[PDB]
RNA sequence: CAGGAUUAGAUACCCUGGUAGUCCACGCCGUAAACGGUGGGUACUAGGUGUGGGUUUCCUUCCUUGGGAUCCGUGCCGUAGCUA
């Protein structure tokens, strides 16, 4: 019915696309906590490493907050870090 | 009738596998002796060819000058690439005081009583270009009164107008002795 | 004096023309207002400059100058062709040559060789030389005819009057303003406007507006010649 | 910081003349006003006026361009600058362009062009050259 | 620094080993391409474009590189202007 751009029809969309994304305030969130590992496992790979911003979409604020949480989690072994 | 000059001849050389494919340049200035001034940088393998190019290109690129009888209006600074020149009017009977390049320019233009000084970029090319820039920076008092709405009396002093009147008198004398 | 009235002009639209990432006049009078991230006609200015250029060219063409229908933009090719048919003038379609108006005396020789080759064609000497060379002459003639029609009737110290595809052939303006004669084109609307003596706003792309105003200037020339 | 408001005035007019702007905007001062009135007299600019702003007044100047967009002001320059305060006797007044252009003197009789100052006989501080 | 190998010869690159040093505390010296090879402070001076941070209004879902304006910092292109 409508195109991904040339959105001359609805208001300025409260929706996200492939270039634009703020994935946490978007959806998939309760709150940034090192406790909730099922959520933090989404910003990784199967090899445990961490994504980038031009992969995910986050602002640096959320990015660094989440990375610190991840790293605390690996320290308290709540999350399977990559290793032997 | 035209007055013409040859005031620079260097022996240039592009370089190529055989050797040096020489060539010749020239700098030529033209002037009626009344205010028309033209400039040309002609070159060729042949010196007459370069000279003739300079001639015709000067006859293309004239430029009129704000004269008063035989002398300029005001002093001026002319900047070119690095050519600096400080022209300045004389009082009549003084002479065309300048070096080689500017002397050629002004003597061809028709000046007879003027000062000048080269302060940088001794090269004739940039010297001539700077002199020309100065002559462009010149302004006629008529056009000054035009652009700022006032009349010539409030715009100029009295001595310049003395010069105007006396030179118009000499000119009408010359023309009325010539034809009439 | 207007040419077309308000509502007939608003049928075709009086808003068009170009995107925001490219403009730079200094004239906030031509610059209309930000709408949809895009700018608009100032009909006051537009009709003013139209009447101004129109009276200028009425004077010049009751004196009886001449300009011809050379083509550069695909949007104006057939437009210029049909107005060439009906106003009678020769036309040209494809390409701009570097240095017509400046080096006119060499393209004059190009016309002379065009005449020579057409004379060969008319007299009919083809198998006097190689078939391949005659085919290459056909190549020469197609190229020379697509790139040259106007000199075939110019001959006559051309006036720097009119402009074809300004922004992309800026190279056609310095060939004109070098000599300084009054230039005109419907503004290619993301350009330096205040070079040209007689500017006229409009569009850069639209086939419809461009054919319209080509018919307008065709009409101007027609009236100048008619009341010569 | 700011130290030379008169240079600000003059340079601003120079910049705006080069950018071909129509009208200028400054804060206001008596000295700037007298300068502007003298220029409006001598012919360089069309008109000035005093609008206002949040904390203080403000000048607005209306320039003067040719019909063919010929700038009316060629050159412009401050002379007596802080540091080198240049003063002038009537005997040794500056002559600009042989007298075509204009000096702007500050004297017991107020701001005056060089001719008016000479006819009165007075002299004093110089402020600027204009042409 | 010792040895191996290349080498015309190799006090050198390459290989094997390997001390001072790199590290910590407390003091010293006080220099470099310590570079934007651009001293600091300040006003005006065409724009476009990405980008980091914080304000704010409208289509408003008002969960949005939302969009616009604004302020600060940061990069690219580019007028006039300037420069050998």
């Amino acid at each position: 019915m409508m195109a991904v751009k040339k959105s001359r029809k609805r208001t300025a969309a409260t929706e996200l696309k492939k270039p634009r994304r703020n994935q946490l305030e978007a959806l998939g969130v309760t709150t940034i906590d090192y406790k909730d590992v099922a959520v933090l496992r989404t910003f990784l790979s199967e090899r445990g490493k961490i994504r980038s911003r031009h992969v995910t979409g986050l602002t640096p604020q959320q990015q660094r907050q989440v990375a610190t949480a991840i790293k605390n989690a690996r320290e308290m072994a709540l999350l399977p870090m990559a290793g032997p | 009738n035209y007055i013409e000059r040859v005031v620079s001849i260097n022996r240039v050389s592009k370089v190529v596998k055989g050797g040096r494919r020489f060539s010749f340049t020239a700098l030529v200035i033209v002037g009626d002796g009344k205010g028309m001034v033209g400039v040309g940088y002609g070159k060729a393998k042949e010196v007459p060819a370069a000279i003739a190019k300079g001639v015709e290109e000067a006859r293309k690129n004239f430029f009129r000058v704000p004269l008063i009888g035989s002398t300029i209006t005001h002093p001026v600074q002319g900047e070119a690439a690095a050519g600096v020149v400080m022209l300045r009017p004389a009082s009549p009977g003084t002479g065309v005081i300048a070096g080689g390049a500017a002397r050629a320019v002004l003597e061809c233009a028709g000046v007879h009583d003027i000062l000048a000084k080269s302060l940088g970029s001794d090269n004739a090319i940039n010297v001539v270009h700077a002199t020309v820039a100065a002559l462009k920076l010149l302004q006629r008092p008529e056009e000054v009164a035009a652009r700022r709405g006032l009349p010539i009396e409030d715009v100029a002093p009295a001595g310049m107008l003395k010069a105007r009147r006396e030179s118009e008198a000499l000119a009408a004398a010359a023309a009325r002795e010539g034809s009439a | 004096m207007a040419v077309v009235t308000m509502k007939q002009l608003l049928d075709s639209g009086a808003h068009f023309g170009h995107q925001t990432r490219r403009w730079n006049p200094k004239m906030k009078r031509f610059i209309f207002t930000d709408r949809n991230g895009i700018y608009i006609i100032d009909l006051q200015q537009t009709l003013t400059y139209i009447d101004k250029a129109y009276e200028f060219v009425k004077e010049t063409v009751a004196h009886g100058g001449t300009v011809l229908f050379v083509g550069t933009k695909k949007q104006a090719q057939e437009s210029i062709a049909e107005e060439a048919t009906r106003v009678g003038m020769p036309y040209v379609n494809q390409r701009w040559l570097g240095g017509m108006l400046t080096n006119f005396s060499t393209v004059h020789k190009r016309l002379q060789r065009l005449k020579e080759l057409e004379a060969m064609e008319q007299t009919g000497g083809f198998e006097g030389r190689t078939k391949k060379e005659i085919l290459m002459l056909t190549r020469e003639k197609n190229k020379l005819e697509r790139s040259l029609g106007g000199i075939r009737d110019m001959q006559k110290v051309p006036s720097a009057v009119w402009v074809v595809d300004t922004n992309k052939e800026h190279i056609a303006v310095g060939e004109a303003r070098k000599l300084g004669i009054p230039v005109i084109a419907i503004l290619d609307t993301n350009c330096d406007p205040d070079v040209v003596d007689y500017p006229i706003p409009g569009n850069d792309d639209a086939i419809r507006s461009a054919a319209l105003l080509t018919k307008v200037i065709a009409s101007a020339v027609a009236e100048g010649l008619q009341a010569r | 910081t700011m130290t030379d408001p008169i240079a600000d005035f003059l340079t601003r007019l120079r910049n705006a003349n080069s950018a071909y702007h129509d009208e200028v905007t400054l804060p206001h001062s008596k000295l700037k006003a007298n300068i502007a009135e003298i220029l409006k007299r001598e012919g360089y600019i069309s008109d000035y006026r005093t609008e206002d702003a949040r904390v203080g007044k403000s000048l607005v100047v209306q320039l003067k361009y040719g019909p063919s967009r010929e700038r009316s002001i060629a050159g412009l320059r401050r002379v007596s600058k802080p540091g080198l305060r240049v003063y002038a006797k009537s005997t040794n007044l500056p002559r600009v362009l042989g007298g075509l252009g204009v000096a702007i003197i500050s004297t017991s009789s107020g701001l005056l062009t060089d001719r008016q100052a000479a006819r009165q006989g007075v002299g004093g501080e110089v402020l600027a050259y204009v042409w």
